[PDB]
C-alpha cells in the first residue's frame, strides 16, 4: 500500500 | 485584496514553537481500548453478568485489563468502568520490525491475543516472550493481575505469530526461522513440523517458507498469518487424538532479490529482499497439511506432512493470491478466498482434509495413495465472482453449522453485483464433480464449480458495507439477525447497524448520528461497544446494552451502560476544520475540509497548502477528530495559511464505481478533483490567494504532489513530495496490477504515471520541488527519488531533498519528525507564506 | 566602503551563461603529448637522427602517434613537427571503469604501450582488444598508418594489464578474471598459468587474486599491476628456454565486504567491495613464480606455480604492502620495497628466484625441495630506512649493472635523512647470512640486513626531487649523470636538472625560470621534452636537444630543436589569478592564489570565495595555467566574487616537516592557516568583504569545507562539502593510518577530526550547509554523507544536499558537472553573494 | 586518495 505511517 | 505574509522565525524559534505546541499532545497521543471480548460471569448472587478484556495503553506500553459489567445500573448517573489490569509485571528482531511497518503498528507492547473459550486460556506475545495466562473458564475469575506464565523454548531465534489450538488449549503452534513449530505449555513438549528452510543458510539460495505470508500478501492484502489451526480434533481408538494445521508453503526462488540499505549505516552495508515487482514472478504457493498424531496423555506420537493429491496449479486453475483461509466451524473443510493475477475473479473454495495424502518420494508408495483417495473428494468452489474493476478483499466470511450433507450456509460480502458492498445469504450445493481423476486428464475451468442454490440481498443501497482494518459482521444464530458497519446515512460518517439476514428488510441504525463509530458487538449479541469522535471532539469509548421490545425479537433497540474511556475534551490551541463540499463536473459530490486561517484580517489574502493523500483505500474527510493525527494542520493555519484537503475521485467510502475511475490511469484525474475543489473554494472565500498555492503529501500523497507540479505549475507554487512512487515498474504486483494492470497491457498509463520519465516537465525554477524519503524504505524504494534525481539532474532541472536515514516508509524515531516538522514549516515560510518568499521570485 | 552585490540570475540565464562560456573550452581540454619514448634511426644517409613516439589526442580518441627529429635545424625559423598517426583505424567493463578511477583517467583510447626494443614490438590496449604492431625495429621504419594486430583469445571475459615479455617479444601476459594468462602473438598459443579465482563463484566465497593489485595498492599507493616478467630467459639443453614471472598472490577472505549501490539504478541493487577500513585486516600477501619452460620452435613444455620456500611473514617480517617490484636488469634477483603497517619503515628486498620451490601438497616430496634448497640463499634487505613522519612511496629506483658478485649498486631517492627527498648512490654488500634454515630456527629482524659500503648524496638542500605522477630520473651511465625533476629555485615551479653521481656537485638547472615543467628525458640521454605552462599562458610542448662543451663532458647545455605542441594562446575571457605569500605564525612561508572580482568597483566591497583543498599529496597554489581545470574560479571572479586559495602547511612540495604538521591531527590546523592568509589579504585589499565569505572543496577540501564551518561560524558564511570524510573509521587503511595512525592510538584524532561525531557544532541556521556526493562513490562512501544527515537530523540541525546519482568519486557524465555548477553558482548567488542572500539573515 | 576527479 502506498500508505505512510507518521503519527507523531 | 493585499497578501497576507506569514510571521517570519529563525530555525531555532520555530523549534521552540513546534517544542512548546507538542507539550500538550503526549496525553492525545495514546491507544484507545481495542481487541475486546465479553466472556460470562454465571453467576446468579453475584452483581455482574459480564467481564471485558481488551488491549489498551493506560507512553505506556500496551497491555490486557478487565472491567466488569454490571447486571444494573443507577441511569441517574454515569457509570465509569475501572480499568483492573490482568497480568503483573515482567521479569526488536529484524521479523517483528518489519510485521511492524506491514501491520501499520505505531504503538509498542502486546499487539493481540487469543483465547479459548472452554478454559479461560489466554494466548498472547510480549517481546520476544510468548505467555500465557488464565481466565473466566471452569477456574473461575481472578481479583488480582496473574502472573505471566512464558513458554519456554529450545529455539535459538525469534517465534513469531503464536496461535492457541482451539481443539487442544494445551498446545500451541508458532513461527520460527520460517518454520511451522508446535510447543504443548502443560508438558513442555516442543516439535518442529517443517522442515522447509535453513536458519543458517543465505537468502539467495534458501527461498522456501512454510506458515508464513509473503511481503505482497502482508503488505498488499492484510494477511500476516500463513496457517490455520483446524478448529477440532479426531479421536483415535488408541485414546489419544489427530491434531490438523493447514499452511501455506511458499517458494520465492524465482522472485527478484533487491537490495535495501542496512539501517546500520555504519557497516555500509545492504539487506536482501524478495521482492515481485510488477510484471514479474510472485512466489510459488501450495496447500499443505500438517497431521499431528498425539497419545492420551498428550505426548506426540508422530507428525505426516501432507500435500495435495494433485498440484496447486491444477486444483485451482488462474489463482495468484491465497487471500484468506480458514476452516469451517466443525473442522470438516479448509476453506479459501483465492484471487487470480488480474485481482478481477475471487472464488471461495473449500478444500477437504481428504485431498491430501502422505509426502513420499518413493514413487511406487505414492501412486498407491493416490489411488487410494476417490474420485467424489474434490475442490468445491462454493462462490465466484468476477469484475471489470478490482477485488476488493475484506475480512467478511461466516459460515452456518453444516445442517444438509450435500449444502453449505455463508455470508460473504462484495461490490460485484451493484458497485457497492453488500451483505449476501448464500446457500451452495457440494455435488460430485464431473471430472474423475482415474480417467487421467486434467480438469476443465468450471468442473469444480458448486451451483448456487439460493443467494439473498440481506443489504443493498447507494452505500457500503465496511469490512476492512477491525471493521466486520457479528451474526446473532438464535435471532437470526446481522451486526455490521457502513455508510448508510452517510459517507462521512461510519455507523453501527442491524438486519434479520431470513427475511431481510429495515435496517436499524443503533449508533447516534453527529459521530464516526468503530465498533465492537459482544459474541453473545447483547452489548457493544463503539469507539466514536467527530470533528470537535476527541475519540470516547462507551459501553451499550442491546435489548428487544417485548412485542417484537426482530427490532433491536440500545441503551448507554457505561464509559470505557471518557473523552480528553477540547484541546484550546486546536480549532478543527469545516467539511465543505461541491458538485464537480465529472458528476460526484466530492468531500473536502478546510481550515481557516486564525485571527482571519478583512481585506487580506492568505497563502494556501493543499495536503493530500488522494489514493485508494483511504478516505481523508469525515467527521472524526483530527487533532491527533492531523494536529500539524491546525499549527499551520494558527500561522497563516489556508489548509485544504479533498477526497478525490479514486478514494474509498464512495462505491466500487467512484473508486475505479482512476483505474489504468492513476496520475491522471486526481489534480483536476483538487484543482476544481480548489477554485470552488477561492470563489466562495476570498481569502485564499490562489497566487500562493502549496502542495503536500507523502507515498500516493507525494506521488500526486510531483504530478500537481509537472502537470498544473499554474496552480502549484511549491510541492513537497513526501517518499514518493516516481515509476511504477519499481512497485510490486499486487498493488500496481490491480489498478494499473500488467505494464506491457497499459504502456502508456505506466509512462504518464511515472514522473521520473517525465523530468524534462518540471518548472526550471528552483525552491519549487521538495523530495523527502527515508532511506531505509522497502515499500517505496529509495531509487524512486534516487532515479528521479538522476533524470532532473540530466534535464538541468532543480531540486531540494531531504533524507531521513534512520526511516523506513514511516517515521518512527521523535527526531526525524521533528525536524521533518521544522524544515517542511521553514520550507513553507522561506518559499511561499513569508514576505521574502514574495521577492524570491 | 558599501557592499557589491552581484547579479541576482534565474536558473534558466545561469545555465545558458555557463553554457556559452563552456562553448569556447573544448580544445583547451584536450590531452597533451605524453609517453615519449626516442628510437634511432641509425641511417648515415637520412636526414633523422631519431623518430620520437607517443600517446596524443588530434573529442577524439587517446592514440599512438610518431614524429621526425631532423639530425639539423633551421635555427632563424621555428620547426613545427607534424604528427603521424602510427595506427590505421579498427574495425566500459567493471574492471575497466573501476581502474580508471583508480589511475584518474578522465580520458578516452590508448591509456599506455609497452614497446620491445629489439624487435620493435608495440603492445597496446585499445578497448576490449589487445593489439601489437611492429616499427623501429630490424624490419625498419613505416611511412604510413600500420595495421593494429588483435591478440586473439578463447578467454569469455575482458584482458587486463598486458605486458609483452622483455625476454621474448613473441610472448604476452595478461590478467583475466584475476588470474595471469600468457599469449603467443605468433602461434596464437594462450595457456592460464594461476588458478587461483573462479568466475563463475560469488566473491563472498572467492576472494583470492594472482597477478593483481588489491584496491588499497591501486587508490593509495599507485600500484596497478601484481605480475613482473623477468627480463631475461634461461637457455635449456634442449634447445629451448625459461621464462619467468615473479607475481603477488593477494587472499582478501578476512577482508571486509562493503556494499555500494549498483550503477543500474533500476536493479534496486548494489556490488559487493573488499574494502579495508582503517584499523582492520588487508588481504594476506605473498611472493609467487611462474616458471613457463617452452621449446626450441616456442610451444609450451611445461608450466611449474612456485611458491617461497618459507612464509612472506617469516621472510618479510613486519611487512604490510608491497608497494613496488620488479627485476634487476639481467634478471638475476627480483626486488621489491615493502612498508610495514605504520608507514614508517621501508625495506628494498633483494629477492632470488632459488628462494622459490614448486608446490607440492604431498609433504614427503615438499620435504626433499626444501633440503635442497641451500642456507645461503636467502633474503637480501639492500636498504632499510625509518622516519616519525611517513615514508612517501614514488617510482625511483636505478640498479646499475652487477659489476661484483657480492656487490649491488643502486640510487633511490628518500626524504628519510634531511627531511627532503634527495638522490643518494648506494652500495650494498650482499653477505652469506647468519640465519641458517637446516638448524630449524627461524630468522631475528636483523639477519636479512646487508652492510651499507657507500652512500653518497647526489643532492641536497631545503628542495626536493619529484618521484611521483610520470616525475623520475634518467640515468646516463656513459657520461655518469643523473637527470631529474626538482623544486631548487622555487617551489612553484618544477624544473629539469642534471647532476653527477660520482662526484656530486654542481646542479644544472636545464630549463628556463617563469614556467614549471614536466619533463621526459631520451633513453639516449640526447634530448627532452618538457610539457610547460605558467599563470598566463596554456600548456606547451617542445624538444629540446642537450650536449656538451668541447673541453668538459660534465657541464650539460639545451638548444630549443622543435615544437610538438603550440599553445593554444590566452583566452580572452580568461583573466588568471595573482599568485600571492605572506609569513605565518607557524614559521613558514605559505602561497596563495588570488582571483580580483572583474570591472573592480572602488569604494566598495565583494562576496569571498574560498576554494580549498588543503590535503596531502596535492598542491593548488604554483606557476600553472589553471585556465582548464580551475576555468570557473575565473567565472565566480567575472560575476563579482573575490576567489582565494591557500596551500595550508600538510600540502606538498614543500619538504616532509611541512607536509607532517597535520600528522595524528587531520582537521585540526589546516582552517588556522586558511584564515590567517584571508585576514593577511583583507587587511591589504580592502574590497575583501569578510562578512560575506563561503568555502568550497571537493574530498579532502569538502572535509575541511566542513570543519571550516564547524570551528569558525564566525568567519565562513556558507560551507559547500564535496564528497566529504565525515568519519574516519569508514576511510582505508593505507590512507588513513599513515596520516593518523590506528584508530586505538589516536582516539582523540579520530573524534576531532570526524564532523560526523560532533554534529552538534554546525550551525543553527539554514542556507550555510550544502552537501555533495556522488552515488556511487566506492572510495569516499556515500555513507558519511549518509551517516553525518542521520546525527545532524538528531541534533536538530539544518542542511541542503544535492546527490549525483550517476557518479563515483569523479564526474564523468557532462550533465552532472553542467547541474552542480549551475547549482553551486545559484547557491552562491542566493545564500551569500546577492542582495536578497542579504536580507534573508 | 582523498582526491576527486572533475575536469568539465
Ligand atoms: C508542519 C506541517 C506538518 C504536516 C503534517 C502532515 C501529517 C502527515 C501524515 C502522513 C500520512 C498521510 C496519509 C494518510 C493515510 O493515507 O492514512
Ligand atoms: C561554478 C563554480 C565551480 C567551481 C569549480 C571547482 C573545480 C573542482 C575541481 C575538483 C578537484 C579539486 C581537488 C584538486 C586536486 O586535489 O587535485
Ligand atoms: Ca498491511
Ligand atoms: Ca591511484
Amino acid at each position: 500500500s502506498l500508505r505512510f505511517l507518521y503519527e507523531g | 485584496l493585499e497578501p497576507f505574509y506569514v510571521e517570519r522565525y529563525s530555525w531555532s524559534q520555530l523549534k521552540k514553537l513546534l517544542a512548546d505546541t507538542r507539550k500538550y499532545h503526549g496525553y492525545m497521543m495514546a491507544k484507545a481500548p481495542h481487541d475486546f471480548m465479553f466472556v460470562k460471569r454465571n453467576d446468579p448472587d453475584g452483581p455482574h453478568s459480564d467481564r471485558i478484556y481488551y488491549l489498551a495503553m493506560s507512553n505506556r506500553e500496551n497491555t490486557l485489563f478487565y472491567s466488569e459489567i454490571p447486571k444494573t445500573i443507577n441511569r441517574a448517573a454515569v457509570l465509569m468502568l475501572s480499568w483492573k489490569p490482568l497480568l503483573d509485571l515482567f521479569q526488536y528482531s529484524r521479523e517483528e520490525e518489519l510485521l511492524r511497518e506491514r501491520k501499520r503498528i505505531g504503538t509498542v507492547g502486546i499487539a493481540s491475543y487469543d483465547y479459548h473459550q472452554g478454559s479461560g486460556t489466554f494466548l498472547f506475545q510480549a517481546g520476544s516472550g510468548i505467555y500465557h495466562v488464565k481466565d473466566g473458564g471452569p477456574q473461575g475469575f481472578t481479583q488480582q493481575p496473574l502472573r505471566p506464565n512464558l513458554v519456554e523454548t529450545s529455539c535459538p531465534n525469534i517465534r513469531m505469530d503464536p496461535k492457541l489450538c482451539p481443539a487442544d488449549p494445551d498446545w500451541i503452534a508458532f513461527i520460527h526461522s520460517n518454520d511451522i513449530w508446535i510447543s504443548n505449555i502443560v508438558t513442555r513438549e516442543e516439535r518442529r513440523l517443517t522442515y522447509v528452510h535453513n536458519e543458517l543458510a543465505n537468502m539467495e539460495e534458501d527461498a522456501r517458507s512454510a506458515g508464513v505470508a509473503t511481503f505482497v500478501l502482508q503488505e498488499e492484502f492484510d494477511r500476516y498469518s500463513g496457517y490455520w489451526w483446524c478448529p477440532k480434533a479426531e479421536t483415535t481408538p488408541s485414546g489419544g487424538k489427530i491434531l490438523r494445521i493447514l499452511y501455506e508453503e511458499n517458494d520465492e526462488s524465482e522472485v527478484e532479490i533487491i537490495h535495501v540499505t542496512s539501517p546500520m549505516l555504519e557497516t555500509r552495508r545492504a539487506d536482501s529482499f524478495r521482492y515481485p515487482k510488477t510484471g514479474t514472478a510472485n512466489p510459488k504457493v501450495t496447500f499443505k497439511m500438517s497431521e499431528i498424531m498425539i497419545d492420551a496423555e498428550g505426548r506426540i506420537i508422530d507428525v505426516i506432512d501432507k500435500e495435495l493429491i494433485q498440484p496447486f496449479e491444477i486444483l485451482f486453475e488462474g489463482v495468484e493470491y491465497i487471500a484468506r483461509a480458514g476452516w469451517t466451524p466443525e473442522g470438516k473443510y479448509a476453506w479459501s478466498i483465492l484471487l487470480d493475477r488480474s485481482q478481477t475473479r475471487l472464488q471461495i473454495v473449500l478444500i477437504s482434509p481428504e485431498l491430501f495424502i502422505p509426502v513420499e518420494d518413493d514413487v511406487m508408495e505414492r501412486q498407491r495413495l493416490i489411488e487410494s483417495v476417490p474420485d467424489s473428494v474434490t475442490p468445491l468452489i462454493i462462490y465466484e465472482e468476477t469484475t471489470d474493476i478490482w477485488i476488493n478483499i475484506h475480512d467478511i466470511f461466516h459460515v452456518f453449522p453444516q445442517s444438509h450433507e450435500e449444502e453449505i450456509e455463508f455470508i460473504f460480502a462484495s461490490e460485484c453485483k451493484t458497485g457497492f458492498r453488500h451483505l449476501y445469504k448464500i446457500t451452495s450445493i457440494l455435488k460430485e464433480s464431473k471430472y474423475k481423476r482415474s480417467s487421467g486428464g486434467l480438469p476443465a475451468p468450471s468442473d469444480f464449480k458448486c451451483p448456487i442454490k439460493e443467494e439473498i440481498a440481506i443489504t443493498s443501497g447507494e452505500w457500503e458495507v465496511l469490512g476492512r482494518h477491525g471493521s466486520n459482521i457479528q451474526v446473532d444464530e438464535v435471532r437470526r439477525l446481522v451486526y455490521f458497519e457502513g455508510t448508510k446515512d452517510s459517507p462521512l460518517e461510519h455507523h453501527l447497524y442491524v438486519v434479520s439476514y431470513v427475511n431481510p428488510g429495515e435496517v436499524t441504525r443503533l449508533t447516534d448520528r453527529g459521530y464516526s463509530h468503530s465498533c465492537c458487538i459482544s459474541q453473545h449479541c447483547d452489548f457493544f461497544i463503539s469507539k466514536y469522535s467527530n470533528q470537535k471532539n476527541p475519540h470516547c469509548v462507551s459501553l451499550y446494552k442491546l435489548s428487544s421490545p417485548e412485542d417484537d425479537p426482530t427490532c433491536k433497540t440500545k441503551e448507554f451502560w457505561a464509559t470505557i474511556l471518557d473523552s480528553a475534551g477540547p484541546l484550546p490551541d486546536y480549532t478543527p476544520p469545516e467539511i465543505f463540499s461541491f458538485e464537480s463536473t465529472t458528476g460526484f459530490t466530492l468531500y473536502g475540509m478546510l481550515y481557516k486561517p486564525h485571527d482571519l484580517q478583512p481585506g487580506k489574502k492568505y497563502p494556501t497548502v493543499l495536503f493530500i493523500y488522494g489514493g485508494p483505500q483511504v478516505q481523508l474527510v469525515n467527521n472524526r477528530f483530527k487533532g491527533v493525527k492531523y494536529f500539524r494542520l491546525n499549527t499551520l493555519a494558527s500561522l497563516g495559511y489556508v489548509v485544504v484537503v479533498i477526497d478525490n475521485r479514486g478514494s474509498c467510502h464512495r462505491g466500487l464505481k467512484f473508486e475505479g475511475a482512476f483505474k489504468y490511469k492513476m496520475g491522471q484525474i486526481e489534480i483536476d478533483d483538487q484543482v476544481e475543489g480548489l477554485q470552488y473554494l477561492a470563489s466562495r472565500y476570498d481569502f485564499i490567494d490562489l497566487d500562493r498555492v502549496g502542495i503536500h503529501g507523502w507515498s500516493y500523497g507525494g506521488y500526486l504532489s510531483l504530478m500537481a507540479l509537472m502537470q498544473r505549475s499554474d496552480i502549484f507554487r511549491v510541492a513537497i513530495a513526501g517518499a514518493p512512487v516516481t515509476l511504477w515498474i519499481f512497485y510490486d504486483t499486487g498493488y500496481t496490477e490491480r489498478y494499473m494492470g500488467h505494464p506491457d497491457q497499459n504502456e502508456q498509463g505506466y509512462y504518464l504515471g511515472s514522473v521520473a520519465m517525465q523530468a524534462e516537465k518540471f518548472p526550471s525554477e528552483p525552491n519549487r520541488l521538495l523530495l523527502l524519503h527515508g532511506f531505509l524504505d522497502e515499500n517505496v524504494h529509495f531509487a524512486h527519488t534516487s532515479i528521479l534525481l538522476s533524470f532532473l539532474v540530466r534535464a538541468g532541472k532543480p531540486y531540494d531533498l531531504q533524507i531521513y536515514p534512520q526511516e523506513r516508509h514511516s517515521i518512527r524515531v521523535p527526531e526525524s519528525g521533528e525536524h521533518y516538522e521544522l524544515h517542511l514549516l521553514h520550507y513553507l515560510q522561506e518559499n511561499l507564506g513569508s514576505r521574502i518568499a514574495a521577492l524570491k521570485v
